[PDB]
């Protein structure tokens, strides 16, 4: 509720590093074609815009003489749009890596330099036999790791979202 | 570089009971890894070259039935249960783990 | 998957001799080109391969660095370059595509003589 | 300087439950030798006493209560206990999987017999025909993807110890 907003404000810086450390993870160069929340970069802005909004929220949770309530609108409403966003990436590239792509999504050079030979969408050979190959079982736990990683970050995601927003009305 | 000698060099072709080739490594091939790798190729005349054996585990499917093969680490040996005039040509035995590749000096069968 | 070699060529010594092993059927990045010579009086003998998608090449080092081989990617086929050849050399070389995690050099090329 | 006494309880409530998750990730079946913060079960008895440690004070701010006090620094103590223990294996798991392999750490049937053929510590290529091949690159990529995960679970231990060290006064 809004009688104890304070101590949401160390929450929502928790959550910018989140985004920031998720992101600078994320940045690695794990296949060709990376999901398409990395290439947009949203998780980087997103963390650095909740760390500063959390830090002016977190000010004077008062009335001063202007310090507040100039932005307690403005960056309400950033925040809300950068959940709102961040949400329709994960719903995206969920559906992105469980179903086969239809964007590309090119990965940048200076990372892509280090890892240029990972496939993930297509790694069947096209021999039946060769299923039981180590490769195709290194695709497969990739295919999961990056399936749980993706949900787990749509639930946070939620979560957080679904908070602002009952604390912000 | 590895050099690998096999006997017998001529080994006159007989159905049946005797078929038996013998390949050796001079630098006792081994990688710690609890297998070891070795390849075997026939060559005659009319097409290109094939895989026969890959470390001497199993084999590419259209392969004869009647082929085996095994090794203990030093020296390799190949048994054929019963060799037939079909499938009649040399033997090659390969290593690779480490450059530069050497190949065996296969053992002519007529 | 199919692989297409020219024909064979007859040359002299101290010329140079260029064969096109055309590669077609597969991914011509995702396997390292492997060539195997073949000489009478002995078997089979290795002499160098290379990989297409990052210009990576490795010699086997029992000559004066004289092999120079170079590929392709908008043909997708490797070509061969030889200095001064000589009567010794004179054998039969095979173009070969290698499998990743086991099967080393299951397929293997038509191949291509040359004479000098 | 002793600023709060009550919005840290939420932060350590979101660290516990951060460590909970991770430890439920991290259970995918990489490798004969499984890492050892995962075989030792650390992170979700770690993460079920620092939430239980939140939720005895992020929700009381009360005193007066003899047993209240008590609880409230022995289980301080057994926090400190787990984060240096967190710390050191998360030093000994970082130097092993970095440096070389020295420890077998066998874990249990379920997360190992998925994966008995396959190694995560030192997989390089034993003969030169396997250089640039994709199971090489695949666990290059599974081994980068672990060192970043450990260096982010050692950051947030270290900045959750700072926060201990600066709350137990």
């Amino acid at each position: 509720f809004m009688r104890e907003s304070k101590t949401l404000g160390a929450v929502q810086i928790m959550n910018g590093l989140f985004h920031i450390a998720l992101g600078g993870l994320l940045m690695i160069p794990a296949g060709i074609y990376a999901p398409i929340c990395v290439t947009v970069w949203y998780p980087l802005w997103g963390g650095i815009m909740y760390i500063i909004s959390g830090s002016l929220l977190a000010a004077t949770e008062k009335n001063s003489r202007k310090c507040l309530v100039k932005g307690k609108m403005i960056m309400n409403s950033l925040s809300l749009f950068a959940a709102i966003s961040g949400m329709i990436l994960s719903i995206m590239d969920i559906l992105n890596i469980k179903i086969s792509h239809f964007l590309k999504m090119e990965s940048l050079n200076f990372i892509r330099a280090h890892t240029p030979y990972i496939n993930i969408y297509n790694c069947e050979p096209a021999n039946p036999s060769e299923k039981n190959s180590p490769s195709t079982q290194y695709c497969y736990s990739i295919q999961s790791l990056f399936l749980g990683i993706l949900s787990v970050m749509l639930i946070f995601a939620f979560f957080q979202e679904l908070v602002i927003a009952g604390i912000v009305e | 570089d590895i050099v690998m000698t096999q006997t017998p060099l001529s080994l006159p072709v007989t159905p049946g009971e005797p078929a038996s080739i013998s390949c050796r490594s001079s630098k006792s091939l081994l990688h710690s890894n609890g297998i070891t790798y070795l390849y075997w190729y026939l060559q005659k005349p009319g097409q290109s070259p094939q895989l026969l054996i890959y470390q001497m585990s199993n084999l590419v499917s259209g392969v004869p039935d009647r082929f085996s093969g095994s090794g203990s680490g030093t020296d390799f040996t190949l048994k054929i249960s019963r060799v037939e005039a079909e499938d009649v040509g040399v033997y090659y035995c390969a290593q690779n783990l480490e450059l530069p590749y050497t190949f065996g000096g296969g053992t002519k069968v007529e | 998957v199919q692989l297409v070699q020219s024909g064979a060529e007859v040359k002299k010594p101290g010329s140079s001799v260029k064969v096109s092993c055309k590669a077609s059927g597969y991914a011509f990045s995702y396997s390292w080109i492997n060539w195997v010579r073949q000489a009478p009086g002995q078997g089979l003998e290795w002499m160098g391969r290379i990989f297409p998608g990052d210009g990576d090449t490795d010699y086997n080092g029992k000559f004066k660095g004289r092999v120079t081989i170079t590929a392709d990617k908008s043909t997708s086929t490797a070509y061969m370059e030889l200095s001064s050849l000589r009567s010794e050399d004179t054998a039969v070389y095979y173009c070969a595509r290698n499998v990743f995690d086991g099967y080393w050099l299951v397929y293997w090329g038509q191949g291509t003589l040359v004479t000098v």
